This record gives C-alpha cells, structure tokens and sequence, in this order.
C-alpha cells in the first residue's frame, strides 16, 4: 500500500528553526511531484510550496518566499522542508501530496497524514457562497463554488477539482477536470459547468458524506483554495 | 593597374569567389543537417564554415585592388577585416591538420577511438583550434592603425616585425606539415599491410591533398619572410613587391580545392542534398 | 501558451536523455550470427568458450562479444533470415565426418542480404577425420578427387572445394582448423580487421 | 609607423 | 482405398469449381464504368517522430485516434502523442527481437511478442505509478507474427506453426485452437462485429475461420507465391490482400472467389502491408520500392504516390477517425501524413 | 497410414461445398452502394479544410 508519513513538527518558540520530513514508501517516487499543503487551525487548506522531480523546478508562495527551503532525497524517498525564522501566525498542520502529471494523469490522488506545528507567543481568486446547509438523507443536493476568471484553456479542458474531507481525517480526492471520476469513487458523484460557473451534483446520499467541500484550481502558479462548505444530516 | 600580375590576380579573386560560394554554402547546409546524428560531420563543417567565411571576404579586396591602394572606408573597419581574415585562414590550416591527426588515430587505434569518441572531444579540439587562431591573430587585432596623407591602411609598428614574422612561419607552417606528412604516411603505411584494408582510393586522396596544400601555401609563406630580412634598396623588392597580389590569389586556392575534395570522395551527394 | 503541459514537456526531456544514454551506452558490444548444419559441433565451440533464439555474452580483450544460435527452430529461413542484417560476421561450423552443408552455405554465400558480410568458417574434428582418411578413403563423398590417403591433401583438397563456392570478390572469407581455446584470437583479429575497414570506409577514404 | 603591407599579411 | 478418395476429392474439386463458374455472371468492370474516377490525389507530411535507433517492425494506432504505440529491434516500447510529439512512456523489452505490436481499445494494455515464442501483456495503468507485465503467454512452437485484442480478457495470436489461437488472459489457458494451413502463417483481421477473422499464410491461400463454433468454413486460392498483408473491408463483406509477387487482390465471403486484381508492368518488388480507408474506397499498400502508393479499391486504377522514405516501409495503419495514415520504414522516422 | 487425415480433408472439402453461393453482380452492387453511402464522410479523398484539420 502507498504510505506518506510526515514528522517533524511541535512547539516552536518565535525566531526559532525547525525541519521537516514526510517519508515516503510503497511506490516509485523519482517519477513524482511533491507538494506541501497548509490548513489553519480552523480555517481552510492553503499551499505552500512544489518540487519538481528531479529537483528540475521548484515553486514559492508570495508569504513564504524568501523564508522557506525545500529539499529532495531520491535514494532515501524524502522531502524535505526548513522553517527558518517562524512568524506568529503560522501554526497549522502540513501534509504531502503526490502530484505525476503526463497526458490523461490523475494528480492529487493520495495525501499524507498531516503534523502539527505549534507556535508561542492578478491572482485567481476562489469563493464559496454558503457555509453549512442541512440535507437530508436519500435526497439530491448541489453545491457551488465560483471563481473570478475563466478557466478554459487553450487546448480545451479546463483545470477544476474537487477535494472532499470528511471530519476526522485527510482530504480525499473526489474529481479531477470537472468531469473525471477518481478511482475508488461511487458513481453517484457528477460535475458540471462552464467557464466560471461550477458547480457539484451528488444524488442518492449516505451516512458517509458528511464533511467539507472544497474547491481548488490548477490553471497557473499560485494556486488557490475555496472557504470551504459544511454538510451536516437533518 | 598597368601591370600584367593585377589583372590576372582580379580575375583569380573573381573566379574563386564564385566557385567556392555556391560548394561551401551546400556543404554547409547539408552538414549542419546531418551534424544531429554523426561525428564525422563537425570537422567538415567547421572546414566549410571557415572557407565560406574566408571567400566571402574576397570583393572588398578585389575593389581595394581595383580603387589603387586606397582605402575609401571609415576608420572603424581598419581594424576589423583583416584580423576576421587571419583568423579564418588560421583557422583552416589548423583544422585541416586536426582532421588528418584524427584520422590517424582512427585508423590505429579502433578499439580506444571507439571507446573514448564523442562530440564533446570534437568540439574541444575545434575549439582550441579556433582559439589558437585567435591568439596568432592578436598582432594584427592591436598593432593596427590607420594613416591619412589619401588615406592609407597599415599597421604601427613604432625586432617586433621579425618577431612576429617568425611566430607566424612556424606555427603556421611548420607544424601543420609536420603533422601532414608523418600521419597520412603512417596511415598509408598501416592500410597496405592488410589485404582487407588495402584500396587503391586512399593513396590518390592523401596524395592530392599533400600535393595540393604544399604547393599552394609554401610561395606566400615564403615571400612573407622574405619581406621581413631584407633593406629597400635592392631592386629585387620592387620584384617582389609586384607579387603580393598573385601570392595572395595563389594562396586562395585551398578556400576552393577543399569543398571539390570532399564533395568527389563521398558516396553520395545528391541524395543528401535532396533529403535535405 | 501552456499551463501544466511544462511537466509532461519536463517528462518528455528527460525519457529522451535516458534513451540516448542507454543507446550511446550499448553500441560497445558486437553481435555474432552461428550457422551450419544440424549437429556441427556449434554448441561445441560455444561452450569451449566458457527455446527460439539462443544468446551468449562474453568478454575478451576490453570488449564483450555477443553470440546467437538460431537454428533450433525449424521454419521459413528466408522469413526471417533479414533479422540478421548489419551483423558484423557469420560463425559458420563444418564436420569432417560425413554435401548439405557444402548447398547450405552457397545458399547463405550469394544472399542479397548478406552480400558484404565476411565470413569465419571452422573446419572441425580434425583428429578423428584424419584418423578416418588414413583407415578409410574419402572417394565415398567426393569420387572425382584424387590424390595420396594422407591428411594435408585432403584437408587442402576440401577448403578449396568450400572456397570455390563464392562469386563475389568483395567478400573475404576467413578459414580456421580447431579441435586449444584459441578461437577467441582468431575472432579478435578478424573482428579488429573489420571494424578497422569499417572506421576507413565511414571516413569517406575508403 | 609610415610603412606599407597590402591586407592579407 | 486411398486413389479412391483421392479421386473423390478431384471430383468435389470440379464440383465446386464449377459451383463457382456458374455463380460468376459478370466481373467487376462493367458495373463500375460509370463510376466517376477519384482523380489524382497529394498528401504532404505534418509530423515526424525521431527516437528510435534501430529499425522499425510494428506499430498500432489507439482507439481515440491521439496515442500510438511502436516497436522496434532496439528492444524499446515507446508510447507517442500523436498531437504535440511527446513521449508518454518507454518500456524496455527482456528479448530486442519483436515482430509484432498491440494496443487494447478500452487503452488499459499493450500486447507484443516475437522471436521469442511468447506473447507478452502489460498494465498501463498501476497504482504503484510504472508500467509492470502483468502476464506472459507461451502455448506456440514457432515464432509469433501478428497479436489482436478482442476484449480486456481475449487475444487472437498467429504463430509460425501453421496455426492460428485464442486465448484467456485472465488464466493465459489455450481456449480454442485452429488448424488446417499448411505452412507458415503472417496475417489476422478481426472482424467488425468480432465473431470472425480471416488469415493468410505462404501457401497462397486464405482461410474464413470461426471464432465460436472453431471450424474455417472458406478458402480461397488466387495467388502465385506467399501473402503478407490482409484487411477487412469496412462494411465487413469483403476483404484485401497483399503477395510477395507485387499484386494485390480483393476477395468475397458471399460469391466465393475474387472480384478484381491490381496489377502494374513496372512493379516488381513484393508488398509489405495493406489497408482500406474509412470509407472503403481507397487501398493504402506498402511497398518495397521504397516508398507507398494509393490504389483506387473500386476502378483499379492508380491514384496517387505518397514517397518520402529512404527505406522500405514495413507498417502501415489509418486514424479510427480516419483523418491520418502513419507509416514507418528501417531509418526509425515515423510520418504521419493527412 | 494417413487414412484418417484424408478423410478429415475430404469431409471438409464436402462440407465446404454444401455451402450456398450468390451471383457477382448482387456482392458488387452491395460494396459500390455502401462505398458511395459514405462518401462525404471520408476526409482523405476530400481535402479536410484547414481550419478544422488536427494536424494544421
């Protein structure tokens, strides 16, 4: 089975130094990607940093720059990330993504278990319009997430998917282009929409679906997250 | 122009400039197509390129030739055409010896060559070569200045003209024919000794080249020191003042023997130009 | 204009480096073609060397060589013979103690294919053929010849008639008795001589 | 200085 | 008894020769007078893919029309990208000598085999992220010509053995076996509505077998030496063929015998492979001459020349959506023309 | 010996001819409709235009 285990976070006091590293074994990592994915305390998932494979690429956020380094060990499947000089409002929990991309790929599709970092005392923009609605079981419900410019390249497709996390756990991957089911994912789940307008249908409901829906985007560096949408029974 | 060798010379300029602008350009192309795939493509198109750029060269002295010594340019290009010139010629004679040591290698040593062989180490050699030209060429780079009476172009010179003199006879003689000769006799000497190597081709080609480069560069090579070791006062410098252009001429004639040579020892030529 | 078409061109760059390096990387190995009749001895010499395609892989004198042994199938030749071609020499093998193999190899001499191809004929079992020649003449196979029952002459006598069965002068072929492991520098000095002719003629001199 | 060499050499 | 039945089968032989004469009421060239000539036609290349270092034996397109697939003796696997010229993979091959390429429709697996005696499967689509072989198939005794994909689970393999096979992939057991040629076999097409196939094998003849009953039920016998290519007709009622003695015929599974020929003085060299258009009318055949040729299917007449290859060609297959035909010859250059 | 292998050839040879056949002109007129069905829908024959051709 795919394992992604990261390590290194705890309690840091303001101007300290710490590293990290999110192991990785159960599959060939020189051909992949990494990511590292930020999500406050209680608030939505944000984006960090990106790795090529290789080492041939690296990205940055704008608050990170300058601040931040990333690393890769082929031999021993790791990466690894240095925090130097820690603000006060940077405590959250990290995890590692695996991000291959070629013709038809499928990125995003497993993610780590996540670790906490505690500390002492022109860009596309994405929003989701409600916060919590009460659904029904056995119903139909449709969600809705809005963006700011349009996502329709060049060669056709446009680039929007869906992260569904259930309360308790990591994010699961649910769709990728707007209209592709990922493995492992019942049928009942459906994609629409065009240009700006996007929108989920999901239909026939269970005890299972319960949790946040948040909407990404993959059009052009940086990459931006939704608020996130709550479902909850009844 | 009333003299006999100022006609004759022109017409050699002329005669060389269009028959080696049309081969070195063909060769050029089809060599830098096929330069992606072999390694014995790059020596043949640096030869081609350093010829191409050496003929090109030829009207702006055929109209100095023709505007009786004068020099109607503007005080930048002075100093700029005639060292692009020596570098070029350089550049030929040192490239033509690197392909002969090559070949010897080749021919001796299959299993090392075959093992060791790559672009890299032809690219070094030619540059090396090329930078060797360059640092031959400097003299000319900075001793030249201009002159006005008419405006005259010469070179400043305040022991340093024999100097240079010598410099340039030997590393730009005496090497290369070294090289030649003991290598392409080595070569013929190895391939008659074995009944599956032996072929009759190989002796004609090396032969011609020998031949071909020792009689069109030793006379100007010679004249060129003559020059340097002798006072004005013998008529004999009138004499050989009155060659420099035919020595010259005659010293063009590798630019286009090189590219004829290549182009009649292939196997095919017309298909490589077609299927590019 | 590209948004993630970077990483597969990334992808692409790097695929096309490892081939390269593995192609520039493999063309220090020859590859040798066995031929002859069933039963020759071919097995023989390759294993004193130390179910379709058989190979072997050895090194000698800081070069590996690469052999094959096909005939362990029974087909069309001519179906598959062109698989073979750019080879850079045939191991042809003839037993001394039987005219199949003397048609089989002017069949394989005057292909079209392998018109260029030089080739190394072993001559085998050279104890117990002459023993046979001098308990027994060899009138049986071939009753034109003529001459004394001893073993040069009829050695010499069969080499020629094996040579007389060539017609183009381009091909060179090489003849070797056996049966001391000294196969390998024979090999190697044929081997060298070919690729010495090969380096001439990519020259344009040759 | 005030001496002569016709380009090429 | 046997001069017996030897001259009862002489006498079945009359009998159905004559069956077939009495059927034959008219050829081809009378019904298609009036048909308007296609007129000469001209392709020009719009990509070139280089990256291989051998020669070329084997290619197959892929459903969609985007994703190709090739062999070579290099002992290299290279899936293509027909649109942008990229590389999507490379698999290395445990034995250099192939013959023979494959590619699913439902675009999960990759089939190949050759020389080896065994016809190979991999898994395009691993969770691990790489490409593993998922089995291996070894029932033949002689080497292996050409592979076809009937499902996830069913392939259709030609063997030297003068014998054609279906198999299982999910437990790679031998289902069905056909038998009747005589001598080595190189061809397979896959019907349309996949319940049948149709061979041919150096005997110059050619055999309709059955996919489920598992009796051929047609020969024909036409030709003068081996057969190296073969296509079905696109409305399935019909198919084409290519000899080594430089001529190609059209066959019929409903009068039993042939239609037409096509023929020419100046070719000599035999053809290397054969395929129809998508809308039947056009016959694209290889060659040895070094180059191609466009054969009208209905006049029998020459249409147009599609050169380019400094080597003989040896593959040949049109889009899906028929909007290009790829070729590859032994210089590893792949054009795809349009 | 081969008693039964020419039975076996005889028997399919019968059975090949109990087989029914059906007149050239029927087969010809049937391929040449379904070749002219189609003809609009072949894009090699006809020159695709450039503006909807893939490989532009």
């Amino acid at each position: 089975d795919v394992q992604l285990v990261e390590s290194g976070g705890g309690l840091v006091q303001p101007g300290g130094s710490r590293k990290l590293s999110c192991s990785a074994s159960g599959f060939a990592f020189s051909s992949f990607g990494m990511h590292w994915v930020r999500q406050a305390p209680e608030k939505g998932l944000e984006w960090v940093a990106y790795i090529s494979s290789g080492s041939g690429t690296i990205y940055y956020a704008d608050t990170v720059k300058g601040r931040f380094t990333i690393s890769r060990d082929d031999p021993k499947n790791t990466l690894f990330l240095q925090m130097t000089s820690l603000r006060s409002e940077d405590t959250a929990m990290y995890y590692c993504v695996r991000s291959i991309y070629y013709y038809g790929s499928s990125p995003f599709d497993f993610w780590g278990q996540g670790t906490t970092l505690t500390v002492s005392s022109s860009d596309i923009v994405m929003t989701q319009a409600t916060s919590s609605v009460p659904v029904t079981p056995g119903e139909s419900v449709s969600i809705s997430c809005r963006s700011s410019k349009s996502l329709l390249h060049s060669n056709g497709n446009t680039y929007l998917y869906w992260f569904l996390q259930r309360p308790g756990q990591s994010p699961q991957l649910l769709i990728y282009r707007m209209s592709n089911l990922a493995s492992g994912v019942p049928d009942r789940f459906s994609g629409s929409g065009s240009g700006t307008a996007f929108t989920l249908t999901i239909s026939r409901l269970e005890a299972e679906d319960v949790g946040v829906y948040y909407c990404m985007q993959h059009l052009e560096y940086p990459l931006t997250f939704g608020a996130g949408t709550k479902l909850e029974l009844k | 122009k009333r003299q006999p060798g100022d006609v004759a010379a022109l017409i050699i300029y002329s005669v060389v400039f269009l028959v080696g602008v049309p081969g070195n350009a063909l060769v050029v192309w089809v060599t830098a197509f096929e330069a992606r795939r072999a390694v014995n493509a790059i020596w043949f198109l640096n030869l081609a390129v350093a010829d191409l750029l050496s003929c090109l060269a030829l009207p702006v002295l055929f109209t100095t030739v023709l505007n009786h010594n004068y020099w109607y340019f503007d005080a930048t290009a002075c100093i700029v055409l005639p060292s692009l010139i020596l570098l070029n010629m350089y550049a030929s004679i040192l490239l033509l010896a690197t392909i002969s040591a090559d070949r010897f290698l080749l021919v001796f040593k299959p299993i090392w060559c075959q093992k060791v062989r790559g672009t890299g180490l032809a690219w070094m050699a030619c540059g090396v070569a090329w930078v060797l030209a360059l640092l031959l060429t400097i003299p000319s780079f900075v001793y030249r200045e201009a002159y006005k009476d008419h405006t005259v172009c010469g070179i400043n010179y305040g022991p340093k003209e024999k100097a240079v003199a010598i410099l340039r006879l030997m590393v730009g003689f005496v090497l290369p024919l070294l090289t030649l000769n003991i290598c392409y006799t080595f070569l013929l000497l190895r391939t008659w000794s074995r009944k599956a190597t032996r072929s009759t081709k190989t002796l004609k080609v090396v032969m011609a080249v020998v031949i071909c480069f020792f009689i069109f560069w030793l006379p100007y090579q010679v004249t060129g020191v003559m020059i340097a070791w002798l006072p004005p006062s013998s008529p004999t410098l009138k004499r050989v003042e009155k060659l420099n252009s035919l020595c010259v001429s005659l010293a063009y004639i590798n630019c286009c023997v090189n590219p004829i040579i290549y182009v009649m020892a292939g196997q095919g030529f017309h298909g490589r130009l077609l299927r590019s | 204009l590209s948004a993630e078409e970077r990483a597969a061109l990334e992808r692409s760059k790097a695929i096309e480096k490892n081939l390269k390096e593995d192609g520039i990387s493999a063309a220090k190995d020859v590859k040798l073609l066995l031929l002859g009749a069933d039963n020759s001895g071919k097995s023989t010499i390759v294993k004193q060397m130390k179910t379709g395609i058989v190979e072997t892989h050895f090194t000698f004198k800081n070069l590996h060589f690469r052999l094959f042994d096909v005939g362990g199938q029974r087909s069309e030749r001519k179906k598959w013979i062109h698989c073979f071609e750019d080879v850079t020499a045939i191991i042809f093998c003839v037993d001394l103690s039987d005219h199949e193999s003397l048609m089989l190899f002017d069949s394989i001499c005057n292909n079209k294919f392998f018109i260029d191809t030089s080739i190394i004929l072993f001559l085998n079992k050279k104890d117990l053929f002459g023993e046979k020649i001098k308990k027994s003449p060899l009138t049986i196979c071939f009753p034109e010849y003529t001459g004394p029952n001893t073993y040069e002459d009829a050695a010499a006598y069969i080499q020629a008639q094996f040579e007389s069965k060539n017609r183009s002068p381009n091909k060179e072929i090489y003849c070797h008795m056996t049966c001391d492991t000294n196969n390998a520098q024979v090999i190697f000095d044929a081997v060298t001589d070919i690729i010495i002719a090969n380096n001439l003629r990519g020259c344009g001199l040759y | 200085s005030f001496k002569d060499m016709p380009l090429x050499r | 008894e046997l001069d017996q039945l030897r001259q009862e089968a002489e006498q079945l032989k009359n009998q159905i020769r004559d069956a077939r004469k009495a059927c034959a009421d008219a050829t081809l060239s009378q019904i298609t007078n009036n048909i308007d000539p296609v007129g000469r036609i001209q392709m020009r290349t719009r990509r070139t893919l280089r990256g291989h270092l051998a020669k070329i034996y084997a290619m197959h397109w892929g459903t969609d029309s985007r994703l190709l697939v090739s062999a070579s003796q290099d002992g290299k696997l290279i899936i293509w990208d027909s649109y942008t010229t990229n590389k999507v993979h490379a698999i290395p091959l445990r034995s250099s000598w192939v013959m023979t390429c494959a590619y699913a429709p439902s675009g999960n697996y990759v089939a190949c085999g050759g020389l080896d005696n065994i016809c190979s499967i991999y898994n395009l689509k691993t969770r691990e992220g790489n490409v593993r072989v998922s089995r291996e198939l070894a029932g033949h005794t002689g080497y292996l010509s050409c592979c076809r994909f009937l499902d996830d689970n069913q392939i259709v393999t030609s063997s030297g053995d003068t014998t054609c096979a279906l198999w299982d992939i999910e437990t790679g057991q031998q289902t069905t076996t056909f038998t009747g040629h005589t001598g080595d076999v190189m061809s397979l097409s896959l019907a349309p509505d996949t319940r049948l196939f149709v061979s041919g094998a150096c005997d110059a003849s050619a055999k309709l077998w059955d996919v489920r009953e598992g009796m051929c039920r047609q020969t024909f016998t036409g030709h003068e030496s081996d057969i190296n290519a073969i296509c079905f007709f696109p409305n399935g009622n019909a198919f084409a063929t290519g000899s080594d003695d430089a001529t190609c015929r059209l066959f019929d599974l409903r009068a039993d015998q042939e239609l037409m020929t096509y023929s020419h003085d100046n070719i000599i060299c035999g053809i290397t492979s054969v395929s129809f258009s998508k809308s039947g009318r056009l016959l694209l055949a290889g060659y040895d001459d070094f180059n191609c040729n466009v054969w009208d299917a209905l006049k029998a007449d020459r249409a147009g020349v599609l050169a380019g290859h400094d080597n003989r060609v040896s593959c040949l297959g049109v889009t899906d959506d028929g909007m290009a035909v790829a070729t590859g010859s032994w210089d590893s250059f792949l054009k795809i023309w349009n | 010996a081969s008693i039964a292998q020419a039975r076996k050839l005889v028997e399919q040879l019968k059975m090949e001819a109990n087989i029914d056949r059906i007149k050239v002109s029927k087969a010809a007129a049937d391929l040449m409709a379904y070749c002219e069905a189609h003809a609009k829908e072949d894009p090699l024959l006809t020159p695709v235009p450039a503006s909807e051709n893939p490989f532009r």
